Protein backbone atom coordinates (compact mmCIF):
# COMPACT_ATOMS: atom_id res chain seq x y z
CA UNK A 1 0.00 0.00 0.00
CA UNK A 2 1.24 3.38 -1.22
CA UNK A 3 -1.08 4.89 1.43
CA UNK A 4 -0.24 8.11 3.33
CA UNK A 5 -1.91 9.11 6.59
CA UNK A 6 -1.77 12.76 7.55
CA UNK A 7 -2.89 14.11 10.89
CA UNK A 8 -3.52 17.87 11.33
CA UNK A 9 -2.92 19.23 14.86
CA UNK A 10 -2.76 22.69 16.44
CA UNK A 11 -4.68 25.06 18.68
CA UNK A 12 -8.16 26.16 17.60
CA UNK A 13 -8.09 28.93 15.01
CA UNK A 14 -4.71 27.81 13.68
CA UNK A 15 -5.91 26.92 10.15
CA UNK A 16 -6.57 23.16 10.31
CA UNK A 17 -10.09 23.19 8.85
CA UNK A 18 -8.88 25.51 6.06
CA UNK A 19 -6.05 23.10 5.12
CA UNK A 20 -8.71 20.39 4.78
CA UNK A 21 -11.00 22.48 2.55
CA UNK A 22 -7.92 23.48 0.55
CA UNK A 23 -7.07 19.83 -0.24
CA UNK A 24 -10.60 19.52 -1.65
CA UNK A 25 -10.06 22.55 -3.90
CA UNK A 26 -6.53 21.51 -4.91
CA UNK A 27 -6.67 17.69 -5.13
CA UNK A 28 -10.32 16.80 -5.37
CA UNK A 29 -12.38 18.74 -7.94
CA UNK A 30 -13.34 21.62 -5.64
CA UNK A 31 -16.86 22.62 -4.67
CA UNK A 32 -19.58 22.28 -7.32
CA UNK A 33 -21.95 25.23 -7.90
CA UNK A 34 -24.64 23.45 -5.85
CA UNK A 35 -22.29 23.07 -2.85
CA UNK A 36 -21.32 26.73 -3.21
CA UNK A 37 -25.02 27.57 -2.99
CA UNK A 38 -25.30 25.64 0.28
CA UNK A 39 -22.74 27.96 1.92
CA UNK A 40 -24.82 31.05 1.16
CA UNK A 41 -26.55 30.78 4.57
CA UNK A 42 -23.11 30.14 6.22
CA UNK A 43 -21.50 33.20 4.59
CA UNK A 44 -24.40 35.35 5.74
CA UNK A 45 -24.41 33.98 9.29
CA UNK A 46 -20.60 34.42 9.70
CA UNK A 47 -20.88 38.01 8.43
CA UNK A 48 -23.65 38.66 10.97
CA UNK A 49 -21.65 36.90 13.70
CA UNK A 50 -18.50 38.89 12.87
CA UNK A 51 -20.09 42.33 13.10
CA UNK A 52 -21.98 41.37 16.30
CA UNK A 53 -18.69 40.27 17.92
CA UNK A 54 -17.19 43.72 17.20
CA UNK A 55 -20.30 45.53 18.44
CA UNK A 56 -20.42 43.54 21.68
CA UNK A 57 -16.69 44.11 22.16
CA UNK A 58 -17.30 47.86 22.01
CA UNK A 59 -19.30 47.74 25.24
CA UNK A 60 -16.60 45.79 27.09
CA UNK A 61 -13.71 47.90 25.77
CA UNK A 62 -15.79 51.07 26.28
CA UNK A 63 -15.46 52.47 22.78
CA UNK A 64 -18.10 55.01 21.71
CA UNK A 65 -19.44 55.02 18.15
CA UNK A 66 -18.07 57.55 15.64
CA UNK A 67 -21.64 58.74 15.01
CA UNK A 68 -24.16 58.05 17.81
CA UNK A 69 -26.80 57.57 15.13
CA UNK A 70 -25.27 54.07 14.70
CA UNK A 71 -26.70 53.06 18.10
CA UNK A 72 -30.00 52.43 16.32
CA UNK A 73 -28.23 50.11 13.88
CA UNK A 74 -26.75 48.21 16.82
CA UNK A 75 -30.24 47.64 18.23
CA UNK A 76 -31.50 46.94 14.71
CA UNK A 77 -28.81 44.34 14.03
CA UNK A 78 -29.98 42.17 16.95
CA UNK A 79 -33.60 42.38 15.73
CA UNK A 80 -32.57 41.40 12.20
CA UNK A 81 -29.86 38.90 13.26
CA UNK A 82 -32.07 35.99 12.09
CA UNK A 83 -33.40 37.73 8.95
CA UNK A 84 -31.06 35.68 6.75
CA UNK A 85 -31.26 32.26 8.27
CA UNK A 86 -32.64 30.42 5.26
CA UNK A 87 -32.56 33.11 2.65
CA UNK A 88 -31.51 36.57 1.78
CA UNK A 89 -29.74 39.55 3.19
CA UNK A 90 -32.62 41.88 2.88
CA UNK A 91 -31.62 45.31 1.85
CA UNK A 92 -32.42 46.66 5.29
CA UNK A 93 -29.91 44.35 6.84
CA UNK A 94 -27.16 45.15 4.39
CA UNK A 95 -27.67 48.74 5.25
CA UNK A 96 -27.17 48.21 8.91
CA UNK A 97 -23.97 46.24 8.52
CA UNK A 98 -22.60 48.55 5.80
CA UNK A 99 -23.17 51.62 8.00
CA UNK A 100 -21.74 50.00 11.14
CA UNK A 101 -18.64 48.60 9.40
CA UNK A 102 -17.95 52.12 8.05
CA UNK A 103 -18.19 53.74 11.48
CA UNK A 104 -14.91 54.84 13.11
CA UNK A 105 -15.89 53.65 16.60
CA UNK A 106 -16.37 50.15 15.17
CA UNK A 107 -13.07 50.45 13.31
CA UNK A 108 -11.01 51.56 16.33
CA UNK A 109 -12.39 48.44 18.00
CA UNK A 110 -11.56 46.34 14.94
CA UNK A 111 -7.94 47.60 15.27
CA UNK A 112 -7.98 46.51 18.88
CA UNK A 113 -8.91 42.95 18.05
CA UNK A 114 -5.89 41.63 19.99
CA UNK A 115 -7.79 42.70 23.11
CA UNK A 116 -10.69 40.28 22.50
CA UNK A 117 -11.63 37.37 20.22
CA UNK A 118 -12.42 38.37 16.64
CA UNK A 119 -12.42 35.63 14.00
CA UNK A 120 -10.06 36.02 11.00
CA UNK A 121 -12.84 35.81 8.39
CA UNK A 122 -14.35 39.07 9.68
CA UNK A 123 -12.34 41.60 7.62
CA UNK A 124 -12.67 39.30 4.57
CA UNK A 125 -16.47 39.09 4.58
CA UNK A 126 -17.29 42.61 5.75
CA UNK A 127 -15.10 44.26 3.12
CA UNK A 128 -16.92 42.26 0.43
CA UNK A 129 -20.34 43.17 1.80
CA UNK A 130 -21.51 44.90 -1.37
CA UNK A 131 -20.79 41.74 -3.42
CA UNK A 132 -22.48 39.22 -1.07
CA UNK A 133 -25.48 41.60 -0.50
CA UNK A 134 -26.80 40.77 -4.04
CA UNK A 135 -29.95 38.60 -4.33
CA UNK A 136 -28.34 36.67 -7.24
CA UNK A 137 -25.18 36.00 -5.17
CA UNK A 138 -23.46 32.62 -5.36
CA UNK A 139 -20.42 32.14 -3.07
CA UNK A 140 -17.08 31.82 -4.85
CA UNK A 141 -14.65 29.05 -3.84
CA UNK A 142 -12.65 31.66 -1.95
CA UNK A 143 -15.90 32.46 -0.09
CA UNK A 144 -16.47 28.76 0.78
CA UNK A 145 -12.86 28.60 2.06
CA UNK A 146 -13.48 31.48 4.40
CA UNK A 147 -16.62 29.93 5.98
CA UNK A 148 -16.53 29.10 9.72
CA UNK A 149 -18.42 25.89 10.46
CA UNK A 150 -18.95 24.11 13.78
CA UNK A 151 -17.98 20.44 13.55
CA UNK A 152 -18.81 18.01 16.30
CA UNK A 153 -16.31 15.27 15.45
CA UNK A 154 -13.53 13.90 13.28
CA UNK A 155 -13.10 15.64 9.90
CA UNK A 156 -11.59 13.57 7.08
CA UNK A 157 -10.59 14.10 3.48
CA UNK A 158 -8.99 11.76 0.97
CA UNK A 159 -7.49 12.16 -2.47
CA UNK A 160 -5.00 10.65 -4.88
CA UNK A 161 -2.00 12.72 -5.87
CA UNK A 162 1.34 11.73 -7.38
CA UNK A 163 0.27 8.00 -7.29
CA UNK A 164 -0.38 7.96 -3.56
CA UNK A 165 -3.60 7.59 -1.61
CA UNK A 166 -3.83 10.37 0.92
CA UNK A 167 -5.99 10.22 4.06
CA UNK A 168 -6.06 13.46 6.04
CA UNK A 169 -7.66 13.84 9.47
CA UNK A 170 -8.49 17.02 11.34
CA UNK A 171 -9.29 15.14 14.55
CA UNK A 172 -10.83 18.30 16.07
CA UNK A 173 -11.78 18.99 19.70
CA UNK A 174 -14.55 16.44 20.42
CA UNK A 175 -13.82 13.30 22.47
CA UNK A 176 -17.19 11.62 21.64
CA UNK A 177 -16.67 8.53 19.43
CA UNK A 178 -13.46 7.86 21.35
CA UNK A 179 -11.95 4.79 19.66
CA UNK A 180 -12.04 6.38 16.20
CA UNK A 181 -10.50 9.53 17.68
CA UNK A 182 -7.57 7.72 19.28
CA UNK A 183 -7.12 5.92 15.94
CA UNK A 184 -6.45 9.15 14.11
CA UNK A 185 -3.20 9.23 16.10
CA UNK A 186 -2.23 5.71 14.92
CA UNK A 187 0.00 4.72 11.97
CA UNK A 188 0.48 8.32 10.88
CA UNK A 189 2.99 9.07 8.10
CA UNK A 190 3.22 12.77 9.00
CA UNK A 191 1.76 15.13 11.64
CA UNK A 192 1.13 18.67 10.39
CA UNK A 193 1.16 21.03 13.36
CA UNK A 194 -0.38 24.45 12.59
CA UNK A 195 0.50 27.67 14.44
CA UNK A 196 -1.19 31.03 14.07
CA UNK A 197 1.81 33.34 13.97
CA UNK A 198 -0.55 36.31 14.37
CA UNK A 199 -1.48 35.12 17.88
CA UNK A 200 1.89 36.48 19.09
CA UNK A 201 0.44 39.87 20.08
CA UNK A 202 -2.86 38.69 21.66
CA UNK A 203 -3.37 39.95 25.20
CA UNK A 204 -2.93 37.34 27.94
CA UNK A 205 -6.60 36.41 28.61
CA UNK A 206 -8.17 35.98 32.04
CA UNK A 207 -8.49 32.24 31.46
CA UNK A 208 -4.86 31.50 30.44
CA UNK A 209 -1.74 30.68 32.50
CA UNK A 210 0.58 31.72 29.59
CA UNK A 211 0.00 33.49 26.20
CA UNK A 212 -1.45 31.74 23.15
CA UNK A 213 1.92 31.27 21.48
CA UNK A 214 3.33 29.45 24.51
CA UNK A 215 0.17 27.35 24.69
CA UNK A 216 0.82 26.33 21.10
CA UNK A 217 4.46 25.67 22.01
CA UNK A 218 3.64 23.46 25.00
CA UNK A 219 1.31 21.49 22.74
CA UNK A 220 4.01 21.08 20.09
CA UNK A 221 6.52 20.15 22.75
CA UNK A 222 4.40 17.15 23.77
CA UNK A 223 3.48 16.01 20.24
CA UNK A 224 7.04 16.30 18.92
CA UNK A 225 8.57 14.43 21.88
CA UNK A 226 5.92 11.68 22.23
CA UNK A 227 7.47 8.21 21.99
CA UNK A 228 4.60 7.04 19.78
CA UNK A 229 5.70 9.47 17.10
CA UNK A 230 9.36 8.42 16.86
CA UNK A 231 8.88 7.20 13.27
CA UNK A 232 6.46 9.92 12.18
CA UNK A 233 7.44 13.04 10.23
CA UNK A 234 6.83 16.26 12.12
CA UNK A 235 5.87 19.06 9.74
CA UNK A 236 5.41 22.55 11.12
CA UNK A 237 3.06 25.07 9.47
CA UNK A 238 3.82 28.50 10.85
CA UNK A 239 0.58 29.85 9.44
CA UNK A 240 -1.20 33.25 9.10
CA UNK A 241 2.04 34.79 7.83
CA UNK A 242 0.03 37.41 5.91
CA UNK A 243 -1.43 38.79 9.16
CA UNK A 244 1.86 38.30 11.00
CA UNK A 245 3.72 40.52 8.57
CA UNK A 246 1.28 43.41 9.03
CA UNK A 247 1.15 43.13 12.84
CA UNK A 248 4.90 42.91 13.38
CA UNK A 249 5.32 46.36 11.74
CA UNK A 250 3.51 47.80 14.76
CA UNK A 251 3.41 45.28 17.69
CA UNK A 252 6.88 44.18 18.91
CA UNK A 253 7.54 40.46 19.21
CA UNK A 254 8.63 41.24 22.80
CA UNK A 255 4.92 41.30 23.60
CA UNK A 256 5.10 37.54 23.09
CA UNK A 257 8.71 36.84 24.06
CA UNK A 258 10.05 39.52 26.43
CA UNK A 259 13.59 38.15 26.21
CA UNK A 260 13.73 38.77 22.43
CA UNK A 261 16.72 41.10 21.69
CA UNK A 262 16.16 41.02 17.86
CA UNK A 263 14.32 43.38 15.55
CA UNK A 264 10.77 43.79 14.34
CA UNK A 265 11.29 42.80 10.75
CA UNK A 266 8.98 40.07 9.48
CA UNK A 267 12.09 38.09 8.54
CA UNK A 268 13.92 38.26 11.84
CA UNK A 269 10.79 37.66 13.97
CA UNK A 270 9.55 34.71 11.90
CA UNK A 271 13.00 33.20 12.20
CA UNK A 272 12.98 33.68 15.96
CA UNK A 273 9.61 31.90 16.40
CA UNK A 274 10.64 28.99 14.19
CA UNK A 275 13.62 28.55 16.52
CA UNK A 276 11.45 28.73 19.64
CA UNK A 277 9.42 25.80 18.30
CA UNK A 278 12.24 23.77 16.74
CA UNK A 279 14.29 24.01 19.93
CA UNK A 280 11.49 22.10 21.68
CA UNK A 281 12.43 18.96 19.74
CA UNK A 282 14.53 16.94 22.18
CA UNK A 283 15.76 14.16 19.92
CA UNK A 284 17.59 16.27 17.25
CA UNK A 285 19.95 13.52 15.97
CA UNK A 286 17.10 11.01 15.44
CA UNK A 287 14.58 13.59 14.11
CA UNK A 288 14.27 16.77 12.04
CA UNK A 289 11.32 19.15 11.75
CA UNK A 290 10.00 20.33 8.38
CA UNK A 291 9.04 24.00 8.84
CA UNK A 292 6.89 25.87 6.32
CA UNK A 293 5.56 29.39 6.41
CA UNK A 294 2.01 29.43 5.09
CA UNK A 295 -1.00 31.50 4.48
CA UNK A 296 -3.60 28.72 4.61
CA UNK A 297 -6.37 30.78 2.98
CA UNK A 298 -4.17 31.20 -0.12
CA UNK A 299 -4.70 28.24 -2.47
CA UNK A 300 -1.58 28.83 -4.57
CA UNK A 301 0.61 28.90 -1.46
CA UNK A 302 -0.90 25.75 0.04
CA UNK A 303 -0.57 23.92 -3.28
CA UNK A 304 3.10 24.77 -3.39
CA UNK A 305 3.78 23.95 0.27
CA UNK A 306 1.83 20.68 0.03
CA UNK A 307 3.57 19.68 -3.20
CA UNK A 308 6.84 20.18 -1.28
CA UNK A 309 5.56 18.08 1.63
CA UNK A 310 4.63 15.27 -0.78
CA UNK A 311 8.11 15.31 -2.40
CA UNK A 312 9.68 14.73 1.01
CA UNK A 313 7.32 11.77 1.55
CA UNK A 314 8.37 10.32 -1.83
CA UNK A 315 12.11 10.85 -1.21
CA UNK A 316 11.43 9.31 2.24
CA UNK A 317 9.96 5.97 1.19
CA UNK A 318 12.89 5.51 -1.19
CA UNK A 319 14.64 3.92 1.80
CA UNK A 320 13.37 0.81 -0.06
CA UNK B 1 -1.84 14.26 30.06
CA UNK B 2 -1.16 14.03 26.28
CA UNK B 3 -4.68 13.41 24.88
CA UNK B 4 -6.35 15.79 27.34
CA UNK B 5 -4.00 18.64 26.44
CA UNK B 6 -4.79 18.20 22.74
CA UNK B 7 -8.55 17.90 23.36
CA UNK B 8 -8.74 21.05 25.47
CA UNK B 9 -6.47 22.98 23.09
CA UNK B 10 -8.18 22.37 19.77
CA UNK B 11 -11.62 22.84 21.31
CA UNK B 12 -10.80 26.49 22.17
CA UNK B 13 -12.06 28.05 18.91
CA UNK B 14 -14.77 30.80 18.78
CA UNK B 15 -18.03 28.95 18.65
CA UNK B 16 -20.28 32.04 18.84
CA UNK B 17 -18.63 32.97 15.51
CA UNK B 18 -19.13 29.61 13.79
CA UNK B 19 -22.28 27.93 12.55
CA UNK B 20 -23.81 24.49 12.08
CA UNK B 21 -24.13 22.75 8.68
N1 LIG C 1 -5.64 35.92 6.92
C1 LIG C 1 -5.50 34.60 7.18
N2 LIG C 1 -6.57 33.95 7.71
C2 LIG C 1 -6.52 32.63 8.01
C3 LIG C 1 -5.28 31.91 7.74
N3 LIG C 1 -5.48 30.64 8.12
C4 LIG C 1 -6.74 30.55 8.59
N4 LIG C 1 -7.38 31.74 8.51
C5 LIG C 1 -8.75 32.02 8.99
O1 LIG C 1 -8.60 31.94 10.42
C6 LIG C 1 -9.68 31.20 11.02
C7 LIG C 1 -9.23 29.86 11.63
O2 LIG C 1 -9.11 28.88 10.61
P1 LIG C 1 -9.53 27.34 10.80
O3 LIG C 1 -8.98 26.52 9.67
O4 LIG C 1 -11.02 27.29 10.96
O5 LIG C 1 -8.71 26.95 12.14
P2 LIG C 1 -8.88 25.58 12.98
O6 LIG C 1 -9.58 26.18 14.16
O7 LIG C 1 -7.50 25.03 13.29
O8 LIG C 1 -9.66 24.61 12.14
C8 LIG C 1 -10.70 31.04 9.90
O9 LIG C 1 -11.50 32.23 9.89
C9 LIG C 1 -9.83 30.99 8.66
O10 LIG C 1 -10.60 31.26 7.49
C10 LIG C 1 -4.15 32.67 7.16
O11 LIG C 1 -3.07 32.08 6.93
N5 LIG C 1 -4.33 33.99 6.92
Amino acid sequence: AREVKLLLLGAGESGKSTIVKQMKIIHEAGYSEEECKQYKAVVYSNTIQSIIAIIRAMGRLKIDFGDSARADDARQLFVLAGAAEEGFMTAELAGVIKRLWKDSGVQACFNRSREYQLNDSAAYYLNDLDRIAQPNYIPTQQDVLRTRVKTTGIVETHFTFKDLHFKMFDVGGQRSERKKWIHCFEGVTAIIFCVALSDYDLVLAEDEEMNRMHESMKLFDSICNNKWFTDTSIILFLNKKDLFEEKIKKSPLTICYPEYAGSNTYEEAAAYIQCQFEDLNKRKDTKEIYTHFTCATDTKNVQFVFDAVTDVIIKNNLKD
Amino acid sequence: DFFSLILRSQAKRMDEQRVLL
